[PDB]
């Protein structure tokens, strides 16, 4: 296998570049989600 | 995250919007809330 | 044996591209589904 | 177009577009608060006849002691006119009761 080649890199760079784009895609989707939210200091969870 | 009203009125003039008179909406309010929340249940008795 | 292990390595080496090719086109998938979540976020959630 | 956070984040005022190199660089200017204050708002009023008004774009705001109509995103208290007000026949709950209105 080593006397292959760069064969294994490229399988190794293709999945790094595939997994770094749905970790920016999840930043992204996070982003969207709290953009502009404002909230109290009063808000409780067990009252409200 | 509501258009900087309260939640209840963003519901009335949505409807509103859609050719509903608001003096059937402001005089069925409980019902209207009660449709809502009767809606948000049975999504969510909807996953069994 | 050099023989008999090169036919592996080229048959599981053939599978890992074929299985990398398919995973590119299953995340542009994957984006876009994303884009239109968070065109929903903007557009539905924090906005009419 | 009316389209909240789709050329780019915040309260978006208008965009730019410029060339870049294999592709577009949109510049987006926003209206971006500097300085805030704490003010006590009313969503809707019942004023005269039992008659609904709810604020265009804004809030209603005890000023001086008489009700008058802010901007949601710039504090200048202004009268309560046809022009910044949504009428309703008749007034929701909880809408604040104003007969001196109008």
């Amino acid at each position: 296998l080593s006397e292959y080649g760069t064969f294994c890199d490229n399988i190794n760079s293709i999945l790094d570049e595939v997994n770094g784009l749905l970790d920016t895609t999840q930043l992204h989707v996070a982003d969207t989600l709290m953009q502009g939210v404002t909230l109290s200091s009063n808000l409780n969870t067990n009252l409200h | 995250a509501a258009a900087g009203i309260p939640f209840s009125l963003n519901v009335q003039y949505r409807i509103n919007g859609l050719g509903v008179t608001m003096d059937v909406l402001n005089k069925n309010q409980k019902l209207i809330a009660t449709a809502f929340n009767n809606a948000l249940l049975s999504i969510q008795n909807g996953f069994s | 044996a050099q023989v008999q292990i090169d036919r592996l390595i080229n048959g599981r080496l053939t599978a890992l591209n074929a299985y990398v090719s398919q995973q590119l086109s299953d995340i542009s998938l994957v984006k876009f589904g994303a884009a239109l979540a968070m065109e929903k976020v903007n557009e539905c959630v924090k906005s009419q | 177009s009316p389209r909240i956070n789709f050329c780019g984040n915040g309260n978006h005022i208008l965009s730019l577009v410029q060339n870049a190199p294999y592709g577009l660089l949109f510049m987006h200017f926003s209206y971006k608060p500097i300085s805030f204050k704490t003010v006590l708002v009313s969503p809707g009023l019942c004023i005269s006849g039992d008659v609904g008004i709810a604020p265009k774009q804004g809030y209603f705001i005890k000023h001086n002691d008489h009700w008058m109509f802010t901007g949601s995103s710039y504090y200048y208290p202004e009268p309560i006119s046809d022009k910044n007000v949504v009428f309703m026949n008749t007034c929701s709950v909880n809408f604040t009761k104003a007969p001196l209105v109008y």
